[PDB]
This record gives C-alpha cells, sequence and structure tokens, in this order.
C-alpha cells in the first residue's frame, strides 16, 4: 500500500536510477561525498574572461575610475535589464524608488541607503554587483558577465529619475 | 507493383465492381437454406456470378 | 519494491565557472611521445568527457581513434595511486631526500647522472632540464623512442642542418610516387589524411594519381591507383631507378623487368609532372633518405618545403646503443627516466635489465607498475595529461599550451616539479611556465592564449648546400642482401604503442584492413601459403579458425604465432607482422592479450630476415567480418573511370532503376501505390558520404561510440558474430584484378552448369586485386520495412525525418532486425552494465564517468540503433530558440559526432530545406545515388560514386 512519508511501490524498475552520473546525487568515490568536484584554479574555459581587478579598498576606486562597459546600444535599449532587476533587486532596494524595497517596511534588517546619497559610475555597480561592499553577497553565482552590464544601465537610468 | 498503379487508377469500377459481384451479392443471398432450394433465388445467384467471372477475364 | 531515496548536494562554496547542467570547454593539447593533436575537453560540473577538436584558426593536428579513446586512461583504476619506494610505499618527501642525496653522492664521486625521456618538444621543459644540467657537472640527456626514424633524421640533417621531418603537404601535388610510404598510417606521425582526400576529389578534369610500391599492404596501398608488389631488395633498386630518370643519371640498377615496365613508366610521369609531383619512401637506410631528397629538391614541387619542420621525433639509434653499452660497462649513477619502457620495447632488453642491475637510484615516473617500474629503485606516480600543466610545439612555427581539466584522482607528482625542486627553484612548474610564458607570448598572456590554446609565430626556409648525391645513388644500388623469407614490422590504428595495453576501446576496436579485434597475428600471402600448408577457415558458427606457425631467426624463435592468410597481404617471400602486444605487468589476464615482437626489432631494423615453419594446432578468431570479396553487385558501390566521368553522360555511369508502367519506361522511384507524408517545411535532414575522401574512416567509429554508451564486448560474443556497433565500415576484395571483372564473368553466364561453379569461385579472392571501403549505418529510411511489424509501436517517424527508437516500449520481439535490408540493427542479448561477466569501465565505480547524463544506458532486451544525433540538434535548436535566431549555415555539420570528429571532409551533416548549407549543395550532383533503390525503401543518407583511374 502507499503512503506518503515514502515513495510509492514500483513494478520492475528496468531503467529508472541511473548508470551515469546525473549532477547533483550523492556518490561514493570523489573527494568530498558531493558529485560537483571543483575546477582546478588558473584555469580558463572557453567563452569565459577572469575579473581583473582584486578586492575592496585598493581596487574599489582603481575600477571605479578606469573601467567601462563593453556593451552596444542595440542590446540596452531592449528591456532585459529591467526584467533582472525585477528579480534579483527589489528584496532589499527599491523597485521604482530608492532603498524602500519590500523589507524595510517588514523592518528584519535595517541599512539599506538610496541612490541620490551615493556617487556610482557604471563601472562601480559592476564591482559592487560581483564581491559586494560589507552587506551583499557574490551574485555572480546567479547572474552572467554579459548579464551584469545589462543592469548597470538600468541603475543609471534609476539614478537619472531621482 | 505498377500492375496494380495503372489498373486502380484505370479500371476503378471495373476492378473493385468484379470483388462485390463475385462476393457481397452472394454473400446474402445463397447462405438461407430456405433460399437455396428456390428457382429463382438459384437462377439470379448464377447470372451474378457469371458476368462477374466474365468481368474477372476483361 | 519501495523505490530509493534520491537526495541532491548543492554546494557550500559555488565557483562562478560552475553551472550545473552547463558544459563546459578547455582549450588542450596533447603529446604523448608517438601521437599529438590539439583539442577541447568537454566537461561536466566538474569531470572530463569525449575529446573534440579545436579548430581555431590552428586545425592542423585534430585527434586520431587512439586520442579519442585516451579517456579511459584517466578513469583507469589500475592506476599507481601511491609512489613506491625500495618496493614500499612512500611519501614524496622520502622520494625527494631519496633523489637530492644520490645526486649529491655522484657529484662528490664524479659519477654518471643519466635523464630519459621521449621528445618532449616543450621550450619550458627543455630550458628546466637544462638548467639541471647547468647545476649538475655530469648530466646527460638521452631521448628514446619505440619505432624509430634516425635514418631519415640523420639524412635530413647533413643536408640542412637539424634533427627535424619536412612536413609534405600532399594537397599540393598531383603525381604521389610512394615506395613504402605508407602515409596515411603512422609513417612520421601520420597527419597527411586531408592533404590527400583533398586532392582525391573530381571538381573539375583533374585528380591526382597514386602510385603504390610496396611488400606489405596498407591503407595507402588500397587507397591508391596503382600498386605493384615489391620486396624490400627489390624497391631500393627502384627507387634508383626512379633517380636515374628525374636526375639525369647512369646507374647500374638490377631490377626484374616486369617492374622496370612499371617503375619506368612512374618515374617519367614524376619528371613530366614538374613543381607538381612528389617522392616519398620509408626505406630504412640514409642512402635512400637521401635520394628522395635529392629528387624531391629536382622536382621542386609546392609539396617540399623546410619552411616549418616537424619537431615530433628527435631520436638517435646511435646514442642509445651506446647508453646500453656503458651502464653495463662502465659505473653509471642515478639514472631518472619519465615515460621510457625499454624493458618491453627494446629488442636488446636482456642486456638493459643487467645494466639496471649495475646502477644505483633508479627512479621511474608512469601510470602502472610496469617491467621497468618493477626492475627500479622509485616508482614514481605520474599525472594523466588532463591532471598537468604543460606546452607543445608541434611544428617550427607554432606554440600551445596544455591546460588541466580535472583536480588530481590520485597522489601523482609532475616530473618537472620534481626537477625544480633538486634544482631549489621554489614555486611549481606552473608558476614556472608563467615566469617563461612571456618569451614567446608576444600578445596577451593568457587572457588569449589559455583560452585559444595555441600562438602563432613566424619561421624561415632552411638552407641547403651542396652534397655528392651520385655517390649515396652509387652505393644504394651497390647495397644489396637478397636471401630467403623476409617479415616487416609494423603498427595498428587501434595500437599504436603500449600505452594502450589495456585500452578496451582499441582492444575491441577491429582492424581497418583484416576486420579482426582483440589479437594479433602474422600477415601470410596465398602463394606462400600453400609452401607452408597454412589456412585459414569459416566454421560452422559463423567465425573463423586458422593454423599457427613458427617464425625462426638468427640465433632465436618465436615458437608460436598467429597466422592469417591475406590474399595480397604480402608481395612474395615476406611476411607481416604487428609489433606492440605482449604485455604482463600490471593488467588482467583479459587484456594481457597477443605477440610483442618488439624482441625481432634488432638493431632498430623493421625488416628482419625469417625461417617460416607450419605448427601443430588450430586458432580461434574474434573475426568481425565473414566474406572477402563483393559478389559482382554494382548496385552496392558504383565505380567509373575519370575519363568516362568527364566525357560520358550520367545514363553511362551513374543510371538509377527503371520500372515498367503502360509499356513505357520510368524511374523507379516514381511507383507508389501510398500517399506521401508533407516534409517540405521545418528542418528535412540528409547525411553525405563521398568514397573518394574515404580514406579509412578510422576515428569516425570510436566518436559515435562515445555519447552513446555503446557497452564493451569480450573476444567471446563477438567470435560468435554477436557484436555491438552501430556504424561499420565495409571491405571488398576482387576476384581477377578489377571491380570490372567481376562484372564481366557474370553477365556472361549459361543454365545451370556454369552457375554452379562461377558463383563459388567469385567467393575466393585473386591476387593482387583493388580494394573499396564502403561505411554504412541505418540511414533513417521513409517506407521503412523496420516500422510497420513492430507490434508494440516503439519506432515512429519524425517531421524532420530520423526514425526515432524509444527504449521504452521495445518488448524485443525481434522481427525489425530481419526486414532491415540493409540489416544494421543490434539487438541486446545479455546485461552489460554491473554484472561481473562483463568486468569492463561498465562494471566499476571510478570508470563510470565516461558516461554522459544525457543519453540512457539499456539494460536487457531492448534494441538499439544509429540514430541521428538527437541529442546534439535537439540542443542546437535549444540554444537558437532562446537567442532569437536562425540556425546558421555549418552550425547543425559541427555537433553530431558522426561528421564533426572525421578527419577529411568525408562524412557531411546537415539541413537541406535550407538551400545555403553544405548538403543542399552537394545533394544537387551528377554522383547523387542511394543504396538499394530497386527495394524502394526511400533512405535519407546517398553515397556518390568512386571516380578512380
Ligand atoms: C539585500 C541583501 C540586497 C540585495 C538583494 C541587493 N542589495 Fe545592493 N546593497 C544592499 C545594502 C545593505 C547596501 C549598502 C551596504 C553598505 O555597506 O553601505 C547595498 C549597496 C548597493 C549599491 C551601492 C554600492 C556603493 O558602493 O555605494 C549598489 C549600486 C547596489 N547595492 C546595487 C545592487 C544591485 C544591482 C542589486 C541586484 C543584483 C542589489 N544591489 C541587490 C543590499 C542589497
Ligand atoms: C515491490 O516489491 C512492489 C511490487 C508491486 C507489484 C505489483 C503487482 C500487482 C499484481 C500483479
Ligand atoms: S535502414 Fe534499417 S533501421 Fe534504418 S530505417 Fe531502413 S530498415 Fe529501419
Ligand atoms: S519490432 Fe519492436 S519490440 Fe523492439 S525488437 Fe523491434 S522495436
Amino acid at each position: 500500500c502507499h503512503n506518503n512519508s515514502a515513495p510509492n511501490y514500483q513494478y520492475f524498475p528496468n531503467m529508472y536510477e541511473s548508470v551515469a552520473y546525473e549532477p547533483y546525487t550523492e556518490a561514493k568515490i570523489f573527494k568530498g561525498g558531493k558529485e560537483g568536484q571543483l575546477p582546478v584554479e588558473g584555469t580558463i574555459n572557453r567563452g569565459f574572461e577572469p575579473y581583473e581587478y582584486e578586492n575592496s579598498t585598493a581596487g574599489y576606486e582603481l575600477a571605479k575610475a578606469n573601467l567601462k562597459s563593453p556593451l552596444t546600444e542595440e542590446e540596452k535599449n531592449s528591456g532585459k535589464g529591467k526584467e533582472l532587476f525585477e528579480i534579483y533587486c527589489i528584496s532589499c532596494h527599491g523597485a521604482a524608488g530608492n532603498g524602500k524595497g519590500k523589507l524595510v517596511e517588514r523592518e528584519k534588517f535595517l541599512g539599506v541607503p538610496s541612490y541620490k546619497d551615493r556617487e556610482i559610475t557604471e563601472g562601480s555597480i559592476f564591482h559592487v554587483e560581483t564581491y559586494g561592499l560589507n552587506a551583499m553577497g557574490s551574485h555572480a553565482n546567479q547572474l552572467s558577465a554579459h548579464e551584469r552590464w545589462l543592469v548597470a544601465d538600468y541603475v543609471l537610468k534609476l539614478k537619472s529619475q531621482l | 507493383v505498377t500492375y496494380f498503379v495503372t489498373r486502380i487508377q484505370l479500371y476503378n469500377l471495373p476492378f473493385f465492381g468484379a470483388v462485390v459481384m463475385n462476393f457481397v451479392f452472394p454473400l446474402l443471398i445463397l447462405i438461407n437454406t430456405d433460399f437455396k432450394r428456390l428457382n429463382w433465388v438459384v437462377v439470379m445467384a448464377g447470372i451474378v456470378i457469371l458476368l462477374g467471372h466474365y468481368v474477372d477475364f476483361f | 519494491c519501495e523505490g530509493p531515496v534520491h537526495k541532491s548536494i548543492p554546494y557550500v562554496l559555488q565557483p562562478e565557472q560552475i553551472i550545473p547542467g552547463v558544459a563546459d570547454y578547455y582549450a588542450t593539447t596533447v603529446f604523448d611521445g608517438f601521437d599529438f593533436a590539439n583539442l577541447l575537453v568537454k566537461t561536466r560540473e566538474g569531470r572530463p568527457i569525449k575529446i573534440e577538436n579545436n579548430t581555431i584558426a590552428g586545425a592542423k593536428f585534430s585527434a586520431n581513434a587512439r586520442i579519442h579513446a585516451s579517456i579511459l586512461g584517466l578513469y583507469d583504476s589500475m592506476r599507481l595511486k601511491e609512489p613506491k619506494l625500495d618496493g614500499k610505499n612512500s611519501s614524496w618527501s622520502a622520494v625527494d631526500l631519496k633523489i637530492k642525496s644520490s645526486l649529491a653522492d655522484a657529484k662528490a664521486k664524479g659519477g654518471q647522472v643519466v635523464l630519459l625521456t621521449n621528445t618532449l618538444a616543450s621550450p619550458t621543459t627543455e630550458k628546466l632540464i637544462g638548467e639541471f644540467i647547468a647545476k649538475n657537472p655530469n648530466a646527460k640527456h638521452v631521448v628514446y623512442d619505440a619505432v624509430s626514424s634516425s635514418d631519415a633524421l640523420d639524412a635530413f640533417e647533413t643536408v640542412y642542418g637539424e634533427r627535424a621531418l619536412v612536413d609534405y603537404d600532399f594537397s599540393k601535388a598531383s603525381l604521389i610516387v610512394s615506395v613504402g610510404a605508407d602515409f596515411l598510417g603512422d609513417w612520421q606521425g601520420g597527419g597527411y589524411d586531408a592533404g590527400y582526400a583533398k586532392g582525391r576529389i573530381p571538381q573539375n578534369g583533374k585528380m591526382s594519381r597514386h602510385f603504390q610500391f610496396e611488400s606489405n599492404m596498407t591503407l595507402s596501398g588500397a587507397a591508391a591507383d596503382k600498386r605493384v608488389p615489391m620486396t624490400t631488395a627489390d624497391q631500393k633498386q627502384a627507387l634508383v631507378q626512379i633517380y636515374n630518370i628525374v636526375v639525369g643519371a647512369s646507374v647500374p640498377v638490377s631490377l626484374d623487368a616486369k617492374f622496370k615496365a612499371e617503375v619506368v613508366k612512374a618515374a617519367q610521369q614524376l619528371k613530366a609532372a614538374g613543381t607538381k609531383g612528389i617522392l616519398v619512401s620509408g626505406i630504412e637506410d640514409k642512402n635512400a633518405q637521401l635520394l628522395v631528397l635529392a629528387i624531391n629538391q629536382a622536382l621542386a614541387s609546392e609539396a617540399f618545403s623546410t619552411a616549418g619542420t616537424r619537431q615530433i621525433r628527435k631520436g638517435s639509434n646511435a646514442v642509445v646503443a651506446q647508453l646500453i653499452k656503458d651502464m653495463n660497462a662502465g659505473s653509471v649513477h642515478t639514472l631518472i627516466m619519465s615515460g621510457v619502457n625499454p624493458v618491453y620495447t627494446l629488442a636488446d632488453s636482456a642486456s638493459f635489465v643487467s645494466g639496471l642491475k649495475k646502477v644505483k637510484t633508479s627512479v621511474a615516473f608512469s601510470l602502472k607498475e610496469d617491467e621497468t617500474a618493477a626492475v627500479s629503485t622509485i616508482a614514481a606516480a605520474a599525472p594523466h595529461y588532463l591532471e598537468s600543466w604543460g606546452d607543445v610545439e608541434i611544428t617550427k612555427g607554432t606554440y600551445s599550451l596544455t591546460q588541466p581539466t580535472i583536480r588530481p584522482i590520485f597522489d601523482t607528482k609532475q616530473f618537472q616539479d620534481v626537477l625544480l625542486s633538486v634544482n631549489g627553484t621554489p614555486g611549481n612548474f606552473y608558476d614556472y611556465l608563467k615566469a617563461n610564458s612571456g618569451a614567446i607570448i608576444a600578445g596577451s598572456s593568457w587572457n588569449k592564449v589559455l583560452h585559444d590554446g595555441i600562438f602563432v609565430v613566424g619561421s624561415a626556409a632552411l638552407a641547403g648546400g651542396s652534397y655528392d648525391f651520385a655517390g649515396a645513388a652509387s652505393l644504394l644500388s651497390k647495397a644489396k642482401s637478397s636471401g630467403e623469407l623476409e617479415l616487416v614490422l609494423y603498427t595498428k590504428t587501434g595500437m599504436g604503442d603500449g600505452q594502450h595495453a589495456n585500452n578496451p576501446w582499441l582492444q575491441e576496436f577491429p582492424d581497418p584492413i583484416t576486420r579482426v579485434s582483440w589479437d594479433n597475428y602474422v600477415t601470410v600471402s596465398n602463394a606462400d601459403a600453400k609452401k607452408f600448408n597454412l589456412s585459414n577457415e569459416i566454421v560452422a558458427n559463423g567465425g573463423l579458425n586458422g593454423s599457427y606457425a613458427t617464425i625462426t631467426t638468427a640465433d632465436g624463435n618465436k615458437l608460436e604465432n598467429v597466422p592469417v592468410i591475406v590474399q595480397p597481404g604480402q608481395a612474395v617471400g615476406t611476411v607481416g607482422l604487428a609489433v606492440g602486444y605482449g604485455r604482463k605487468a600490471a593488467l588482467k589476464e583479459e587484456m594481457q592479450v597477443g605477440i610483442n615482437a618488439y624482441a625481432l626489432y634488432k638493431n632498430f631494423n623493421s625488416v628482419q630476415s625469417i625461417t617460416l615453419a607450419k605448427a601443430n594446432g588450430e586458432h580461434e578468431f574474434a573475426c568481425v567480418q565473414g566474406q572477402k570479396t563483393l559478389m559482382g553487385r554494382g548496385d552496392i558501390i558504383k565505380e567509373t573511370t575519370l575519363e568516362i566521368f568527364n566525357t560520358q553522360d550520367a545514363k553511362h555511369w551513374n543510371e538509377q532503376p527503371m520500372v515498367s508502367l503502360d509499356h513505357q519506361e520510368v524511374e523507379a522511384t516514381t511507383v507508389d501505390l501510398w500517399e506521401s507524408f508533407d516534409r517540405t517545411t521545418g528542418h528535412h535532414f540528409n547525411l553525405s558520404i563521398d568514397l573518394n575522401a574515404c580514406t579509412g574512416c578510422g576515428a569516425c567509429v570510436i566518436a559515435c561510440h562515445a555519447e552513446n554508451n555503446v557497452p564493451v564486448v569480450g573476444k567471446a560474443e563477438v567470435r560468435r558474430s554477436r557484436d555491438m556497433h552501430w556504424l561499420r565500415i565495409d571491405r571488398y576484395y576482387s576476384s581477377e584484378s578489377t571491380f570490372e571483372g567481376d562484372n564481366e564473368r557474370k553477365e556472361g553466364i549459361a543454365g545451370l552448369s556454369s552457375s554452379l561453379s562461377t558463383f563459388n569461385e567469385m567467393e575466393k579472392p585473386g591476387d593482387n586485386p583493388q580494394v573499396a571501403f564502403q561505411p554504412v549505418m541505418c540511414q533513417h529510411c521513409n517506407h521503412a520495412p523496420c516500422e510497420t511489424v513492430c507490434p508494440v509501436a516503439a519506432t515512429s517517424h519524425g517531421r524532420q525525418g530520423q526514425n526515432h527508437m524509444a527504449y521504452n516500449r521495445c518488448v524485443g520481439t525481434r522481427y525489425c532486425a530481419n526486414n532491415c535490408p540493409y540489416k544494421v540493427r543490434r539487438f541486446n542479448w545479455f546485461l552489460y552494465n554491473k554484472n561481473s561477466e562483463f568486468d569492463y569501465h561498465m562494471n566499476d565505480d571510478l570508470g563510470r564517468m565516461v558516461l554522459n547524463p544525457d543519453v540512457n544506458v539499456r539494460s536487457r532486451g531492448v534494441m538499439e540503433k544509429c540514430s541521428f544525433c538527437i541529442q546534439s540538434t535537439q540542443a542546437v535548436i535549444l540554444e537558437a530558440k532562446r537567442q532569437g535566431r536562425v540556425v546558421g549555415k555549418d552550425e547543425f555539420n559541427n555537433a553530431c559526432a558522426c561528421s564533426a570528429a572525421c578527419s577529411s571532409g568525408a562524412m557531411v551533416f546537415g539541413d537541406v530545406n535550407d538551400k545555403e548549407s553544405e548538403v543542399a549543395k552537394l545533394a544537387e550532383s551528377e554522383r547523387m545515388y542511394h543504396l538499394l533503390e530497386h527495394v524502394g525503401t526511400k533512405p535519407n543518407v546517398f553515397y556518390h560514386v568512386k571516380v578512380r583511374n
């Protein structure tokens, strides 16, 4: 009989479980118990460049001064930069406003400023969006290197309306 | 295969009519044992069969 | 049954480069001392899978079959997981201290230190070795090759000034004269496939013809237009005869009149094609190689140049011999070697071992405890290519980098790291490479070099000079050793050397010429077989049996060999013998299969004089293909000649079958009682073979068995002709020396008294016939007979035009293997996954990483079939739909590995409704041709025509 706190019975599982290695499951042979072993340091795959500026207080303002956006005008006026701001950013920062968000109303954690207060260039978003400034985190795990620049053009349009 | 291609495309009614007259007609006639004893039933069926096989050779 | 509990483990710390479900590609290179290539490594979320080719403006060295199957060496559980010292497990710190202290003692005593290696074409490795030598007063560096080519190197060195090989361009010549060349094989690291094939296509009324002179029979012979059986004592004389014609000279050549009748013709034609001809020869004699240089200079052909010499082979048979002598003669101290295996490859290895007994601190770097790792002091655990860093210069004007793709599985250490630690250099080899990268790379350091894989370096032609070639000609003509029966050693496409001793894909991979697997053998011509009473035979179960034989040499013998009577294999008075199978250390008895023969490589010569005797018993063979000849079935491989192609209408060389209507004839494809389906829109697919480019199609097999998870079957269960392969290469000989000679015996036939005797003689292939290859896979039919009879409806067709094969409703009533007239359909019989009857890579837990997760693994009772590349083309449509684009021109061709991994441009895959692709320009041709059009099955794979002359 079928219970709900345990999976149901099966009739001759010929090809149900895996012989190959589907990505996130557990195995026995590997270094850890995982199945997601880390790549070697210093290597470069096809279609990716490493970011050449180090962490904050010495590489922050060096990235703020001389670092530019490698996009074109066909890609900026597409609306895809707004959709990424609709997902990953309204939870702390405001959607049309700045700092109002969804979570300083509920008072879960405080200390989110506006965009009038801090002057930010188009290369100073990209250094914070990959590393975080003391209360953010690395959003490089979520967004890709083509897509952080699509967000940075949209944030500049939000400061100009303020 | 052209044996049937040139028959189906040209001799359409002759080809299929020969099936009906030599099968479908007698199928619903000479199955009743009372009818099998009637002179006009037998004569009628005999005529249809003869015409059908003429068509077969045609 | 309750059904198991599945769990999933995300990262604590996820790296930026890794996205689950997204494959990554790395630019790496390979060079193992024998094979070499530029390639891409496809990796999963942490590990490498199937090898791709690197084509970023440096597509000069594509991977062969041996390289494609090399991934199994990474995931081989039979590797030295931990280094040993004095036979016991030890740390690397123990190894480091042992080596350093022995070097100190050698310095104090004034001893001998020798590093052994093999052709390390590496600017930075060589520099590091130089630093070692600079620090150590008495270090000698010496290079050892298994199969040597030092005679060629001496000829080039003494004329141009360096030890390197001429990289001939076979696409820049019209007449190819080959005397023992074998350039489509392993000759000088044969990578001339594309160059040759490019000149075999009748684009206009032109085509490069090939003259083959040889004792053995090889792929270049099969791909030749003319082939003359000739022994090595005749070949040397023939070479001088060529010389006397191209270069006006009078040298008293002693050569058979019938041989002269053909040699002279070829030489005069070669001479006539000034700047458009090429002389290539593989005679193991510096004097012969010098004459080749002289003739190619006289021809002044475009194919000959020293601007980019080949850096791949740089050994010496004189230096190695001196080394061996000194180990036994004098006192030799710490000897360190990496990738060197004299015991088993060295013919005089018995004396080598006695030399090892006189030396101290023998250090050997390897992957396995082989025969030399056994007789040593320190067994060092080496990384397997993808676990290491490096750089390779294949040719004179290039530089490339090698990236690791997987973090070290076992406790290994790089050879160069060891050298750095004994030299006293801080850091590691990677850091060393970084420091020395700016010396070559004038552009961006890593971002534009590691990312792409290669770097272009300029070069220049070498200066020539005066040399008495006339003297060399007279020396060769005077040279003569005419005795009795002789043999010639050779390498295979599945077995280059002992680096793949236990590789199941190369053990299973059948020989492209003889069509057998899992074993070694002796090649004897039928004219010799009749004298020695040797033979082979087909038995009741479908496989082959054959007699045994004994090879005797001066002061030695083999006492048990397995001969195969290949009719045209040997010219006359000669024997073929493959070298490289008899290994016994660190491997299972299922892999300890074959004969070594390296003991017969006396003085590094491939030609030896022998005595052949018949033995007592009978041997069983795992033979893949049964029949040797083609029965006169011209509707399978249509062939014609160039002048017919040029002057006659297609009706006389590419004729399609006709069917009678109302007293009229019409093309058979127009007769149909049914109605067709609309596949005029939405990506109708095809696939295109041209038979001229099919040289051997070797690496096309292993790449198709890489995604599709086809299991490995042993010697038995292939002996019963029950193997598992999705595509196959054929082999069709002839009777009476032509294919048109097997169409004159058949069309002229009588009634029932002669037709019982001619069809029984047309399966015995005559002496020196013509060879033809034909790749055969499941062409996805449209009126497919394999469809309509499946009772459980497991097969169907799509709008694209495939034959979709569901692995679920297939309840194995084995009908659809019968109604396929081509009969390419492989039912599986046992369970090949996890049982102990098949102890191959499918069984063990460490070796189930080659298997990609996108294609399922079959269990029992379900059939499988060479489908079109669905698991790639459903991703090419996917990656062109998210963006919002139309699929490009050559985007379908680059994803299906049945076509995107072959060397030449033989296999062409792609779209047809797109009227700008490569397939749509090939389908509208005068060579348009299907297999078995009179059956009326409408295939989707069309062959062209063999246009030999
Ligand atoms: C909640 C965890 C947040 C998320 C989600 C995003 N941001 Fe943020 N951001 C947050 C805080 C609390 C701060 C201030 C931290 C401090 O120490 O002052 C910020 C800061 C920024 C800034 C200004 C950086 C500067 O140097 O002045 C920018 C331009 C910014 N954040 C952008 C940004 C974007 C583009 C986001 C979507 C990916 C985003 N933030 C999310 C809190 C949080
Ligand atoms: C696992 O042990 C459960 C197997 C359930 C089998 C169901 C059979 C139904 C009646 C034939
Ligand atoms: S070739 Fe064989 S498998 Fe492919 S469709 Fe025709 S019958 Fe079916
Ligand atoms: S006919 Fe059908 S059940 Fe399997 S064996 Fe063939 S797909």
